[PDB]
């Protein structure tokens, strides 16, 4: 089954099992190989393999990683997936003192916004977007990756997993308790990583919970009835928050020009309503002038 | 709503692919449409001690209907079909899925039984879980609704529902179908009212398409009370479902 395969070297672990890269030793094509051990005497096969794997086969998308194959034994799982090159965070780090060029922040943004407009058009939600999670490859092209935290929704949404999204890219709504969230959660991640790959530190740093909405309030206002209806009845809101005033957003990610803030502040609005879809983002005038460069780096 | 149509066409689109073969029990040696009822009736109920979300029955039974399209079993071995359907159902849908364990318990088999049948149907479905139910339809076409009926809604879940129990005549209905005309005799019952337009220019359908499945539905909704599987109708005698199974049925639908 593995036979044609040829192990060259561990890559990492996400959310479940471990990838390595490898070849196929007949076509050439070098391969990423998600490895899950199962065992019986458990629980089976894990939820997470059961939903990624049912998603990324429905999911064909140049901006969505592609599964290949999976090689099933009563023992191992391997999910097969087309080798990408590195991860975006990978390629902020390397960028430190040459900055990401602002064609090739625009060309990553269109493109992860394509991938998650084609994820939410066939009902699927991320639900882990970071920098991570993101892949680039020579030619110019950024794919998202993990989908070990994914999820089938419905029409309307019901109540979903609250555990979910690294903090550093977690909408106010599920900080919030709210036990309806839909696709703005990953449009907040997307908007979290836009800035990212600006200033190329986090927007949104925190170490907790409270922490964590408390850098939200101070960058863009505490939310009151007025920009969030509703906020002041969510199970985890308190009236002893501090109100700060918010932040012209021109100091928020200074380096941006006025269509890229004004892009920026539509992706993280308070109100998941209000929140710009991925989909009505691509004609953001932010995008009029985009190109495809390849990676100025390697 | 920025995807409600992209999703509705794409459901739309996903529902013929995962669409059960509609002839299989003649062509299965051991088991009958009435051992499936049985089954079905259990799941229900396996449902309801563990307060699984309606859609993971849903899915349980959509398993099933594809794993018998193409696998035959002997009629001892079709609970665990029922089981690792359930138990597949639950990881993919529930945030909180009963363990393996509480599945054996619930059964007549082992732990290793259910994890290689498990493996199995996988195997046999090709890993392919995410399938449109009529739960999926229903929930959309809910929105229709001038102003929304908590009545309404619980009565075509339990219409839509007792559908899965029959595989005649019920397998030959797509599930955006089933749930059209669950929706029109729910509302109908409830309202005096009729599939509404804005339903036709979502989905298509006219009361001229749902009839057939409708005057199914109608005869099934019915002759509920005597039918021998009863899970359901006890179900949907719960507050939760707003007693729904309790109300009369029209005598005619008039269409
Ligand atoms: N660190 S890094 O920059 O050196 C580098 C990174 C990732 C890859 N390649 C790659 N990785 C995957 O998952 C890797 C996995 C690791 C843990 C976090 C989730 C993602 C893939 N899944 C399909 N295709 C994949 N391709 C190459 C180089």
């Amino acid at each position: 089954s593995m036979e044609n395969f040829q192990k060259v070297e561990k890559i990492g672990e996400g959310t479940y099992g471990v990838v390595y890269k490898a070849r196929n030793k007949l076509t050439g094509e070098v391969v990423a190989l998600k490895k899950i051990r199962l065992d019986t005497e458990t629980e089976g096969v894990p939820s997470t393999a059961i939903r990624e794997i049912s998603l990324l086969k429905e999911l064909n998308h140049p901006n969505i990683v592609k599964l290949l194959d999976v090689i099933h034994t009563e023992n191992k799982l391997y999910l097969v997936f087309e080798h990408v090159d590195q991860d975006l965070k990978k390629f902020m780090d390397a960028s430190a003192l040459t900055g990401i060029p602002l064609p090739l922040i625009k060309s990553y943004l269109f493109q992860l916004l394509q991938g998650l407009a084609f994820c939410h058009s066939h009902r699927v939600l991320h639900r882990d977007l970071k920098p991570q999670n993101l892949l680039i490859n020579t030619e110019g092209a950024i794919k998202l990756a993990d989908f070990g935290l994914a999820r089938a929704f419905g029409v309307p949404v019901r109540t979903y997993t609250h555990e979910v999204v690294t903090l550093w890219y977690r909408a106010p709504e599920i900080l919030l308790g709210c036990k309806y969230y839909s696709t703005a959660v990953d449009i907040w991640s997307l908007g979290c990583i836009f800035a990212e790959m600006v200033t190329r530190r986090a927007l949104f740093p925190g170490d907790s919970e409270i922490d964590q909405l408390f850098r939200i309030f101070r960058t863009l206002g505490t939310p009151d009835e007025v920009v969030w209806p509703g906020v002041t009845s969510m199970p985890d809101y308190k009236p002893s928050f501090p109100k700060w005033a918010r932040q012209d957003f021109s100091k928020v990610v200074p380096p941006l020009d006025e269509d890229g803030r004004s892009l920026l502040s539509q992706m993280l609005h308070y109100d998941p309503n209000k929140r710009i879809s991925a989909k009505a983002a691509l004609a953001h005038p932010f995008f009029q002038d985009v190109t495809k460069p390849v990676p100025h780096l390697r | 709503p920025d995807y409600h149509e992209d999703i509705h066409t794409y459901l739309r689109e996903m529902e013929v692919k995962c669409k059960p073969k509609v002839g299989y029990m003649k062509k299965q040696p051991d088991i009958t449409n009435s051992m499936r009822a049985i089954l079905v009736d259990w799941l229900v109920e396996v449902g309801e001690e563990y307060k699984l979300q309606n859609e993971t029955l849903h899915l349980a039974v959509n398993y099933i209907d594809r794993f018998l399209s193409s696998m035959s079993v002997l009629r001892g071995k079709l609970q665990l079909v029922g089981t690792a359907a359930m138990l597949l159902a639950s990881k993919f849908e529930e945030i909180y899925p009963p363990e393996v364990a509480e599945f054996v318990y619930i059964t007549t088999y082992t732990k290793k039984q259910v994890l290689r049948m498990e493996h199995l149907v996988l195997k046999v479905l090709t890993f392919d879980l995410a399938a449109p139910t009529v739960n999926q339809f229903l929930t959309q076409y809910f929105l229709h609704q001038q102003p929304a009926n908590c009545k309404v809604e619980s009565l075509a879940m339990f219409l839509g529902e007792l559908s899965l129990i029959d595989a005649d005549p019920y397998l030959k209905y797509l599930p955006s179908v089933i749930a059209g005309a669950a929706f029109h005799l729910a509302l109908y019952t409830v309202t005096g009212q009729s599939w509404p337009e804005s339903l036709i220019r979502k989905t298509g359908y006219t009361l001229e398409s749902l009839k057939p499945c409708l005057m199914d539905l109608h005869q099934t909704y019915l002759k509920a009370p005597q039918h021998a599987q009863q899970s359901i109708r006890e179900k949907y005698k719960n507050s939760k479902y707003h007693g729904v199974s309790l109300l009369n049925p029209p005598e005619t639908l008039n269409l």
